[PDB]
């Protein structure tokens, strides 16, 4: 099953300011009024990297895995928010093919009402996490509005990363490498975006 | 200093635009305007000039009755001009410019012959000798680089300074059919004041014009009046 | 659609019928010429090499080219002055009207001086409005301030005097009699003037009003003027950006081939970067070589209409 | 000046002669807060040792390596390496790394080292002879030992388990005696970067979180989200940045530099002359700060003349009264009210005719340049190579053709006006 990302999807490209101004940008982004894949769960491909965007008041989404297989022969990142923790760790886990809930080990890590947003990308051994939250006034699908992600993790992790699945509404998009022109407002923040290739009058 | 760079000679010698200058010149007092619209009609120089006042609205009686007066104002400027020229250099600095812009580039066209351009030597003949053609021929490419995009900026320079002086020409070449071969009235085209003729004069990669002018002198405060009324009716000049 | 190139109109020509104009329009048109342009300079040792001894003495190598880059722009900036004198300083002396405005009933109050304005008149701060690293500006040699007084100086001499302060000295003439020369200039006899001096006064002081709404209406009117600003920010511009080009090199960060590099390794990497940024510097050099070209052709262009438009009456149409 | 035109005379005028530019007075360097040095007392004060026919591991990555202090530090008697400059130990890194450890009687002891002497080094103790990174030793008196010589020491794949028990005893010879080691085998385990003061006002070289630059330092409005670091100018250049220690924003502007120039009559008159340092302010370098930048050496005048010399931004300079340089706001011309009424009119009542030279430029020397003989001194080596450059020799050529034969034709349009050859009477 599919909805659409609209407006959704950018994030801020680098940890720099820019004010007042337009930039041009390239990268993995979500492409505009691209379809995007909803569940309510499956494994499923990371390709060059993930819009991620789940309906959320109470944390029914527990959090994710990413890796290749998720079982045993290789590492994988176990990512869990558990009430006042975030918590990653990075073993072969031994455990299901995919863990529930109801009502190597190198690294690790510890840190409706709304709807959560996030990016995910692994490129040159880095693993990057970007997020955002906001109130909504619709659960049904993703508002046609627009509010940049902003990072939150950065770090060498050195794994292949291929294959995620979720720990358990929500949408999956998928990033792809175009040319973006961003709006930084007086005051830093992205504000609106173009991407060159959606229409001739975007380009 | 010889090193491929050469001079051409111009196709007309000094002594050939001395000849137009003075047909030119010889036309312009003997005939007026005449010669530029079509044969030369000979008129009393006198009388030349009273056409060449009444060309300003001077009225031709203002000429005549101060002929004497006229003739010893504009042979006393001749000489001041001799005066001027002869006193400094610096009044021709619009052709020393031209002169001194080329001697520039082609000194710096030159001098950059010695620049290594990060070869092993500028001198073309010390690689040769020094080296073995598989080496040699990597020192070379970066001679011929650098030499190359010299001259080709040398090249861009000297095309976009012949436009300027082809503007410069087109301005002389206007110049001389108005103002030499007619009485152009267009204000402060031919020097200050109102225009009557002016003499081209050769000089060195250009030419100089004297310009010949009425400039009023002695003036007076006058009440005024557009009109006058004489029985009810108005009347004006 | 295939455009059309104007209204299709039929002359109603026959050998023995003419038409005659039963009365007329003062008009004021407007006309806009660029002057000069920035006034730029770049070092060219700091501009390719960022302090760097080894980038700096790696230059060297090329001989004259940053001598004759400094030079290129240096003829530019000195022309600008020179183009900006031979528009504005073509009158001797700097005259200013009475303090009365006896000009016979038309108005030049939107186009003279305001003290309480720097001293500009209403029309020109409407135009200062419309307008909006190794790398140096240079200011103008005449600043807004002294343009000024000259545009000042050449409108009171030709509302007081007529062209004859482009002749010699200014001889004071009444503003009405300076119009009857003018008519008579096109072939209309003086006392069409004086028959109609209060509607022409009339329909002149209206159109000097209608040059303020329309310099106030749109920017577009005023483009030639925006975009001589706009080339000159985007050739600078473009010659940043160019910085951060590799041009083959690892980095363009030039520090971060000379501390990561073995020295042979970084000569030979740094000789890139040297030559991508002096053949971009030899290419905005080149461009504004050609654009100040332009500009020298708009200048000669303004100095020949102050010459003959303002200190004089043309007699060529259009 | 002199040099820079290459004369010994200079013309009266104003010439650009060198570039000022404000020196970096020190070199600032700024990273955050230091955090996760490696645990090195775990490994070589450790509570116990594997025999050296057994070496165990522990990590030594994602963590800074402090090592330079550790190898001079109490730790360890000695120390070595099998890829790595010794004294590298307070900056060296790699992406990841383990430090193997065991204990012994001192010759075997000895093992517990990359590539070290003795088969047991090679058969278990040691890191591969071919592994980077480094090693250090010291006395195991303290508890790898027993009175006859310790059983849990002992001697026979690097860093791995045909062996029997040592000699380490408190009362054993110097063979025998008591050692312990640890290789420490090879970004994240990185040894730490220092940090100065952060100096602001005046002009610094930089370094922040590994960009660099020369600039001045100032505090700043400027409102960056949390995890931006840097602010950018509309073209590329960096106009900002957060302390790593202090999470304030700072600016950045260049040190201050510009043109210096020189204001000289002619040297055929004096040779007194003034600098203008272009754009900067008189605080950065008979001084008089014009509206062109710094002026020095040129007296400030009250009077106003026409401009002989130019500055810019209104101000000109000349020799003049016995005499100096004078800096002047130039004179436009004399100002001149108008006599003007709507009833009286100034009528010329004689004239002057004015004789006026005007000077025009019509040619340039008409100039060709031989591209190949200008490229190549005559060798068919070179020449031979000019061929893979393809048409621009024939190009050039051509287009410098074009321009002498336009000089032949500019003559032409001037002068050539008249049909005729007219002479005078006599
Ligand atoms: C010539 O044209 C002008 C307008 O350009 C005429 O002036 C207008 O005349 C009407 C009455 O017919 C007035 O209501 C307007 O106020 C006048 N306009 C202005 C600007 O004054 C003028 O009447 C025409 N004259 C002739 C002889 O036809
Ligand atoms: C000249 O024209 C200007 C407007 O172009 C006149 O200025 C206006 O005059 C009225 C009456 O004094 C004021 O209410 C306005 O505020 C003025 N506007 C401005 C911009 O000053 C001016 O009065 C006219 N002067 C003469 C001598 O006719
Ligand atoms: C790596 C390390 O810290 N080693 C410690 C040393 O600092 C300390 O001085 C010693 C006791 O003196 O014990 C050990
Ligand atoms: C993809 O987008 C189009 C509109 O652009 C829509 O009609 C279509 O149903 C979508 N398909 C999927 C699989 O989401
Ligand atoms: C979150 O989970 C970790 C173990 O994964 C646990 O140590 C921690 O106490 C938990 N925190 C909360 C707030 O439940
Ligand atoms: C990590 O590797 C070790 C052997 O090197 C193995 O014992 C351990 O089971 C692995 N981790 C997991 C989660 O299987
Ligand atoms: C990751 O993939 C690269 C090739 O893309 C490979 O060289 C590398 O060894 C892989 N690393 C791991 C830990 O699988
Ligand atoms: C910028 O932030 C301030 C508060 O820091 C806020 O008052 C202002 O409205 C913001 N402006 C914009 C353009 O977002
Ligand atoms: C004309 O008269 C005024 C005074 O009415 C006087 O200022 C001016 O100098 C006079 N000009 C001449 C040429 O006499
Ligand atoms: C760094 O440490 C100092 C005290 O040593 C403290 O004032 C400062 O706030 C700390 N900064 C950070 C980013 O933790
Ligand atoms: C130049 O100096 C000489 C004396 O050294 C003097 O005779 C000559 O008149 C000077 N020329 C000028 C133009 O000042
Ligand atoms: C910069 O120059 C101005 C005058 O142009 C002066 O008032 C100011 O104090 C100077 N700034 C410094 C830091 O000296
Ligand atoms: C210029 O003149 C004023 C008085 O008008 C005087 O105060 C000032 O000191 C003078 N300038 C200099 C540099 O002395
Ligand atoms: C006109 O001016 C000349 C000098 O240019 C003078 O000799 C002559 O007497 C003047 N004539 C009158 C009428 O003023």
């Amino acid at each position: 099953a599919y909805t659409n990302s609209f407006t959704r999807g950018v994030y801020y490209p680098d940890k720099v300011f820019r004010s007042s101004v337009l930039h041009s940008t390239q990268d993995l982004f979500l492409p505009f009024f691209s379809n995007v894949t909803w569940f309510h769960n499956p494994v499923l491909p990371f390709n060059d990297g993930v819009y991620f965007a789940s309906t959320e008041k109470s944390n029914i989404i527990r959090g994710w895995i990413f890796g290749t297989t998720l079982d045993s022969k290789t590492q994988s990142l176990l990512i869990v928010n558990n009430a006042t923790n975030v918590v990653i760790k990075v073993c072969e886990f031994q455990f299901c093919n995919d863990p529930f809930l109801g009502v190597n080990c190198t690294f690790e890590y510890v840190s409706f009402k709304n709807l959560r947003e996030f990016v995910f990308k692994n490129i040159d051994g880095y693993f990057k996490i970007y997020s955002k939250h906001t109130p909504i006034n619709l659960v049904r699908d993703l508002p046609q509005g627009f509010s940049a992600l902003e990072p939150l993790v950065d770090l060498p992790i050195g794994i292949n990363i291929t294959r995620f699945q979720t720990l358990l509404a929500y949408y999956v998009g998928y990033l792809q490498p175009r040319t973006f022109l961003l709006k930084y407002n007086e005051n830093g923040t992205i504000t609106d975006a173009v991407d060159c290739a959606l229409d001739p009058l975007s380009e | 200093k010889f090193n491929g760079l050469t001079v051409l000679p111009p196709l007309l010698t000094d002594e050939m635009i001395a000849q137009y200058t003075s047909a030119l010149l010889a036309g312009t007092i003997t005939s007026g305007w005449t010669f530029g619209a079509g044969a030369a009609l000979q008129i009393p120089f006198a009388m030349q000039m009273a056409y060449r006042f009444n060309g300003i609205g001077v009225t031709q009686n203002v000429l005549y009755e101060n002929q004497k007066l006229i003739a010893n104002q504009f042979n006393s400027a001749i000489g001041k001009i001799q005066d001027s020229l002869s006193s400094t250099a610096s009044a021709l600095g619009k052709l020393q410019d031209v002169v001194n812009q080329n001697a520039q580039a082609l000194n710096t066209l030159v001098k950059q012959l010695s620049s290594n351009f990060g070869a092993i030597s500028s001198v073309l003949n010390d690689i040769l000798s020094r080296l073995d053609k598989v080496e040699a021929e990597v020192q070379i490419d970066r001679l011929i680089t650098g030499r190359l995009q010299s001259l080709q900026t040398y090249v861009t320079q000297q095309l976009i300074r012949a436009a300027e002086i082809r503007a410069s020409a087109n301005l002389a070449a206007t110049k001389m059919s108005e103002c030499v071969l007619g009485q152009s009235k267009r204000v402060d085209f031919c020097g200050k004041g109102y225009h009557l003729m002016s003499f081209p004069q050769s000089a060195p990669h250009g030419v100089v014009f004297l310009h010949v002018t009425y400039v009023p002198a002695q003036e007076k405060n006058f009440t005024t009046a557009p009109a006058i009324c004489h029985d009810g009716k108005a009347h004006f000049p | 659609y295939t455009m059309s190139l104007g209204a299709e109109n039929s002359v109603a020509y026959s050998n023995n019928s003419i038409a005659i104009p039963t009365n007329f329009t003062i008009s004021v048109t407007t006309e806009i010429l660029p002057v000069s342009m920035t006034k730029t300079s770049v070092d060219c040792t700091m501009y390719i090499c960022g302090d760097s001894t080894e980038c700096s003495n790696l230059l060297l190598q090329y001989g004259s080219f940053c001598t004759q880059l400094n030079r290129a722009l240096t003829g530019i900036a000195v022309e600008q002055d020179k183009n900006t004198q031979e528009v504005f300083a073509q009158v001797k002396q700097i005259y200013k009207t009475p303090p009365i405005k006896d000009f016979g009933g038309f108005n030049f109050s939107q186009i003279l001086p305001d003290p309480s304005k720097s001293k500009r008149s209403f029309i020109e701060d409407l135009l200062f409005n419309k307008v909006t690293n190794g790398l140096t500006v240079l200011p103008p040699l005449l600043t807004d301030e002294m343009i000024a007084q000259y545009t000042s100086a050449l409108l009171a001499g030709t509302i007081t005097s007529g062209w004859t302060f482009g002749a010699g000295a200014a001889l004071q003439i009444p503003f009405a009699m300076q119009m009857a020369y003018r008519f008579n200039g096109i072939g209309v006899t003086q006392n069409v003037l004086y028959e109609n001096q209060k509607l022409i006064a009339n329909q002149f002081n209206s159109a000097i009003g209608k040059i303020q709404d329309s310099l106030s209406s749109t920017a577009s009117a005023l483009g030639k003027l925006q975009d001589v600003v706009n080339q000159n920010a985007q050739a600078l511009n473009t010659l940043v950006k160019q910085l951060s080009s590799n041009f083959g090199a690892i980095s363009s960060v030039l520090n971060d081939i000379l501390s990561r590099l073995d020295k042979v390794e970084a000569e030979v990497q740094i000789d890139r970067l040297i030559t991508g940024r002096l053949q971009s510097l030899q290419t905005y050099v080149t461009q504004q070589l050609i654009r100040a070209a332009e500009i020298r052709a708009s200048a000669n262009l303004a100095a020949t209409k102050m010459s003959e438009c303002v200190l004089g009456q043309s007699k060529r149409v259009d | 000046t002199k040099c820079t035109l290459k004369s010994f005379t200079v013309e009266k005028g104003i010439y650009q002669t060198s570039n000022f530019r404000v020196q970096p007075t020190e070199s600032i360097v700024r990273f955050p807060n230091i955090t996760n040095l490696c645990p090195f007392g775990e490994v070589f004060n450790a509570t116990r040792f594997a025999s050296v026919y057994a070496w165990n591991r522990k990590r030594i990555s994602n963590c800074v390596a402090d090592y330079s202090v550790l190898y001079n530090s109490a730790s360890f008697s000695t120390f070595k390496c099998y890829g790595v400059s010794p004294t590298k130990l307070n900056d060296l890194c790699f992406t990841n790394v383990y430090a193997d450890s065991f204990v012994i009687r001192g010759d075997e002891v000895r093992q517990i080292a990359p590539g070290q002497t003795g088969k047991i080094a090679d058969y278990n103790y040691k890191l591969p002879d071919d592994f980077t990174g480094c090693v250090i030793a010291w006395n195991s008196n303290n508890l790898d030992s027993k009175v006859g010589g310790n059983y849990n020491y002992l001697y026979r794949k690097p860093f791995e388990r045909p062996l029997q028990s040592y000699g380490f005893q408190p009362t054993n010879g110097v063979g025998y005696q008591p050692y312990r080691v640890v290789v420490l085998s090879f970004a994240t385990v990185c040894g730490p970067k220092k940090s100065t003061n952060l100096v602001k006002n005046k002009c610094v070289n930089f370094n922040f979180n590994g960009l660099t630059g020369t600039g001045v330092l100032t505090e700043s409005n400027k409102k960056f989200l949390p995890f931006q670091q840097f602010g950018r100018d509309i073209a590329d250049t960096t106009d900002a940045v957060r302390d790593p220690q202090t999470l304030e924003i700072l600016d950045i502007t260049p040190c201050s530099f510009g043109g210096v120039s020189v204001i000289t009559p002619g040297t055929n008159t004096s040779n007194e002359v003034a600098v203008l340092y272009q754009g900067v302010n008189c605080t950065e370098v008979n001084v008089f700060q014009t509206r062109a930048g710094c002026l020095i050496g040129a007296e400030h005048v009250n009077n106003s003349y026409e401009c002989d010399i130019p500055i810019g931004a209104g101000i000109c300079a000349s020799y003049q009264t016995s005499q100096s340089i004078i800096a002047y706001t130039m004179s436009l011309g004399a100002e001149n009210s108008v006599a003007y009424s709507n009833n009286s009119i100034a009528i010329p009542t004689n004239f002057t005719i004015s004789v006026t030279t005007e000077i025009l430029p019509v040619s340039m020397t008409k100039t060709s340049v031989d591209c190949t003989m200008y490229i190549c001194g005559d060798s068919t080596e070179c020449s031979n190579l000019l061929l893979q450059y393809g048409s621009f020799c024939t190009q050039l050529n051509r287009a410098l053709t074009g321009i002498a034969v336009e000089q032949d034709k500019n003559t032409q349009e001037v002068f050539a006006q008249v049909k005729q050859i007219y002479k005078t009477p006599p």
